[PDB]
């Protein structure tokens, strides 16, 4: 702003860009099928933990 | 800033047209006559101190 | 605006001058300006035409005293009055050419504003004396192994680059500059290269391309640009190596070591040849004047070593010298031979082998040696030189495709994988504390084995597995300059370990 000479434009896109902090939406997207999936593929993995610790001691 | 920059450059080559248009206006004036009196006795003056 | 000023600036110009010498122009043509008169009149002095323009004085005769003009001879006319400047050729000398691109006169031509100048000086300045050097014990390291292993670069040193019309000729030099980057950048001032390049008779885009891949590089914070480009006069063109000269001098003056890029002397040839012959003077050999073998070898005596009482200063100077179709007993090339002190012949054919960087061996010497390599980068390249030159031989007769002998093939397996070693992108210099491995692994002939496809991939890992587990061994490479005993032993154990990936 300083370099520039030609007035208040550099003021108009400073208070742009103070007008657009503001950022796109979104959050969490997955906390409902992040944890579904994970919760069958647990079951899966207990399962197999289960038939081979049976297995070892068998 | 780049044509802010380019704009002095352009005030500075519309001024410098503004300059010959000066000049054609010195050297039609008896200033014409009047400035070369001054160089005369500069001269004069000048001359003279060496 | 800042019209006010400047005009505010040129009205507080005025004062009647005295012009004691005068003479009238007559003969005026070809840019080059003859005067009558002229009775006081130093040589080499700077004379001003009245028109503005400024013409060095070269030739003093008994009748018209030949002034090359420094303009363009459309806006001299017939006789004008000239008035001697009283100065003979001068230019500001400073720190503020750092970072600057300047034309002859030293007025900046990038218009960063006008030069921070601590002094001015002149264009001829006699060479350092044999009394004021001592001996060359400092390295300059350019970043290309082959460079450094074959042929070292040191301080006070002169060394020419020789080779076929601009096979990234001026590439060549710039790799240099770049890896200075490493010292310069480091705080070190008794590593601190400040670097000159100087460019005579290259177009403004080329000079333009230059400055931007400094820029790029952010090298430019280090570097002074003197130009001369093919545009401007003749006149400007002879006198432009002399004035880069001076502007060495005063970091060299300073004790300040730095580096002057002389590139390429072959158009100052050509451009002495044209003012030479428009003085009349009697046509050289070759057309060439004779007396360019003075004019070069003082422009390249003033880059030294000078000694200890007059602060260990260097400007060390590497002239590049275009061959034109590799005649190497043309009569510029001969004469810059004799006068430097190596030859980096670059040759085409292991251009377009893909050998970039091209080196032909053989052809390039340093006669300055290894009194300028680092003493652990001697230790380890210490029978490359022979691999190579038995990989020359070895080579020639494998042309002929006899069923070569063992010998012959363990020699010509080692030296198919140099070669490859060799090799680096351009654009790219590689750190001197990270080029002493590889060279120790091919030495010790470990890439011997390792298939030469695949070469450029062992190199490219071995320096990250260096980096991964060899860091401690990198940093005494640095460090200690020299390996010992026991950085031999680590090193080989590394490069053992590394064999197999």
């Amino acid at each position: 702003r300083s370099v520039l000479k030609n007035t208040s434009v550099i003021d108009k896109i400073e208070s742009y860009v103070k007008q657009y902090k503001p950022v796109k939406i979104d959050a969490s997207k997955q906390l409902q099928v992040i944890e579904s999936f994970e919760k069958h593929a647990m079951t899966n993995a207990k399962e197999t933990e289960s038939l081979v610790s049976k297995e070892l001691k068998d | 800033v780049r044509y802010e920059a380019s704009l002095r450059q352009l005030e500075q080559r519309q001024l410098a047209k503004s300059v010959i248009s000066r000049v054609q206006s010195e050297l039609g004036n008896p200033k014409f006559q009047e400035k070369v009196l001054q160089q005369s006795i500069s001269e004069i003056e000048q001359l003279l101190s060496k | 605006e800042v019209s006010s000023i400047l005009e505010e600036r040129i009205k507080g110009v005025s004062d009647e001058a005295n012009l004691n010498e005068t003479g009238r122009v007559l003969a005026v043509g070809d840019g080059i300006a003859r005067v009558f008169g002229l009775n006081n009149i130093q040589a080499e002095e700077l004379v001003e035409f009245s028109s503005g323009v400024k013409g060095m004085a070269l030739n003093l005769e008994p009748g018209q005293v030949g002034i090359v003009l420094f303009g363009s001879d459309r806006l001299v006319k017939e006789g004008e009055l000239v008035k001697r400047t009283g100065n003979i050729v001068d230019v500001p000398v400073g720190p503020g050419l750092l970072g600057r691109v300047v034309d002859a006169l030293g007025n900046p031509i990038d218009g960063k504003g006008p030069i921070d100048a601590a002094g001015r000086s002149r264009a001829q300045v006699k060479a350092p004396g044999i009394l004021p050097r001592r001996s060359v014990h400092e390295p300059v390291q350019t970043g290309l192994k082959a460079v450094d292993a074959l042929v070292p670069i040191g301080r006070g040193q002169r060394e020419l680059i020789i080779g076929d019309r601009q096979t990234g000729k001026t590439a060549v030099a710039l790799d240099t500059i770049l890896n200075q980057k490493r010292w310069n950048n480091g705080s070190d001032e008794s590593k601190k290269l400040y670097c000159v390049y100087v460019a005579v008779g290259q177009k403004r885009s080329t000079v333009a391309q230059l400055v931007q891949t400094l820029e790029q590089h952010d090298a430019m914070k280090y570097s002074i640009i003197v130009a001369a480009t093919a545009s401007e006069a003749a006149p400007l063109q002879y006198l432009a190596p002399f004035t880069a000269a001076s502007i060495g001098e005063w970091f060299r003056d300073n004790g300040k070591h730095a580096l002057i890029v002389y590139d390429d002397l072959s158009k100052q040839a050509v451009a002495y040849r044209q003012l030479s012959l428009l003085l009349r003077r009697p046509p050289g050999r070759e057309a060439y004047p004779g007396d360019v073998f003075y004019l070069h070898s003082r422009l390249l005596e003033r880059a030294a070593k000078l000694s200890e009482k007059e602060g260990s200063g260097s400007l060390t100077a590497l002239p590049v010298i275009e061959t034109q179709g590799g005649d190497v007993s043309a009569y510029i090339p001969t004469n810059v031979i004799s006068i430097t002190d190596g030859q980096i012949f670059l040759e085409a054919e292991l251009f377009y082998k893909g050998i970039r960087p091209a080196i032909n061996v053989g052809l390039s010497v340093s006669r300055v040696g290894s009194a300028a390599q680092v003493k652990a980068l001697k230790q380890v390249a210490g029978s490359l030189k022979l691999f190579l030159a038995q990989y020359r031989e070895v080579a020639a007769f494998a042309q002929f495709g006899s069923d070569l002998d063992a010998s012959t093939k363990q020699t010509l397996v080692r030296g198919e994988r140099l070669t490859q070693l060799l090799k680096q992108n351009q654009y790219s210099p590689l750190a001197t504390e990270e080029q002493v491995p590889l060279i120790y692994a091919g030495v010790n002939g470990h890439l011997d084995g390792i298939e030469l496809s695949r070469i450029g991939e062992f190199e490219s890992s071995f320096l990250s597995y260096l980096k991964s587990n060899h860091n401690e061994l990198l940093t005494e490479i640095r460090e200690k300059g020299e390996l010992s005993k026991e950085l031999l032993a680590s090193l080989k154990s590394a490069t053992e370990s590394f064999v197999a990936t």
